């Protein structure tokens, strides 16, 4: 898996 | 904006009174996630339920099997009771053994 | 041939019921790997095929840092939306990511892909360029903006054509058995009469993998495809597929029709005829 990127 | 679910009964394998098998309700093409589903033997909740991790369709829409064990007899009738937000109230499909 | 790993988010927030929800999964092409509830105990990813068992706990512990993380953030992020949309802190909302790359019959990289929607609907999307971003609407060009800003794209790319790629072929050689074979559609026909005229012609795919297949029904030779009654490609629970195709048929007439069954565990295309 791949890691988080904020919106 | 909401999607109502398509509703599957069947069984794993064809079925044969007396043979252990399992009783399938796949739902799919639905919005929101949560849902409900009941697998019903003779109108009756079947308690041991399981049911497959949530994921979706390239459309967003939901999908998820539940299932049980099950040995189907000639008298037991079966079906998949589905409460979702787009039902004004549970669809209770019913296992027809050809679908 | 070819190959798929695709990761799916969902992420929902419950108002005034506590945290929202994440639940994560993975597969390698129709096969399910691994699996994460924010609800449930364990509060670790947990594997969901045999052949990924094998991984060791660095393996696992990353692995639920990097959904517990994403989870985090999408939290955030349902408050966020609200803001774009000026929606009240009342309703439920859903935050939807899917991710993923493909790999050729030798094992290179074909493509990679990243799609997020908001409530079921396309929100952003990486392009295949893998280098730009489209936003489906207003709120999303926000986002956008601050995944220019932040160089998301180049960080999501690297991942793309690396890591995912890599562990996929790991992924495809240690679960090779299951992976890798095919599994032919097990077919049979139904035949019921409605009336004294009237009988459905019933033709079934059982048992099959991968899920792709197609069902056809003809008369004489020609396609019926208005006609076809067809069922959404089911699981049956054991790994494998199941699909039917039906048509409504002049009872004494049913010489005329073939069901024709294509899959990629099939040598040849079937044919099947009451």
């Amino acid at each position: 898996s791949s890691c988080p990127l904020s919106k | 904006i909401q999607r109502t679910p398509k509703i599957q009964v069947y069984s794993r394998h064809p079925a044969e009174n007396g043979k252990s098998n399992f009783l399938n309700c796949y739902v799919s093409g639905f919005h929101p996630s949560d849902i409900e589903v009941d697998l019903l033997k003779n109108g009756e909740r079947i308690e041991k339920v399981e049911h497959s991790d949530l994921s979706f369709s390239k459309d967003w829409s939901f999908y998820l099997l539940y299932y049980t064990e099950f040995t189907p007899t000639e008298k037991d009738e079966y079906a998949c009771r589905v409460n979702h937000v787009t039902l004004s109230q549970p669809k209770i499909v019913k296992w027809d053994r050809d679908m | 041939g070819s190959h798929s790993m695709r990761y799916f988010y969902t992420s929902v927030s419950r108002p005034g019921r506590g945290e929202p929800r994440f639940i994560a999964v993975g597969y390698v092409d129709d096969t399910q790997f691994v699996r994460f509830d924010s609800d449930a105990a364990s509060q670790r990813m947990e594997p969901r095929a045999p052949w990924i068992e094998q991984e060791g706990p660095e393996y696992w512990d990353q692995e639920t840092r990097n959904v517990k993380a994403q989870s985090q953030t999408d939290r955030v992020d349902l408050g966020t939306l609200r803001g774009y949309y000026n929606q009240s802190e009342d309703g439920s909302h859903t935050i939807q990511i899917m991710y993923g790359c493909d790999v050729g019959p030798d094992g290179r990289f074909l493509r990679g892909y990243r799609q997020d929607a908001y409530d079921g609907k396309d929100y952003i999307a990486l392009n295949e360029d893998l280098r730009s971003w489209t936003a489906a609407d207003m709120a999303a060009q926000i986002t956008k903006r601050k995944w220019e800003a932040a160089h998301a794209a180049e960080q999501q790319r690297a991942y793309l054509e690396g890591r995912c790629v890599e562990w996929l072929r790991r992924y495809l050689e240690n679960g090779k058995e299951t992976l890798q074979r095919t599994d032919p559609p097990k077919t049979h026909m139904t035949h019921h009469p409605i009336s004294d005229h009237e009988a459905t012609l019933r033709c079934w795919a059982l048992g099959f993998y991968p899920a792709e297949i197609t069902l056809t029904w003809q008369r004489d030779g020609e396609d019926q495809t208005q006609d076809t009654e067809l069922v959404e490609t089911r699981p049956a629970g054991d790994g494998t597929f199941q699909k039917w195709a039906a048509v409504v048929v002049p009872s004494g007439e049913e010489q005329r029709y073939t069901c024709h069954v294509q899959h990629e565990g099939l040598p040849k295309p079937l044919t099947l005829r009451w």
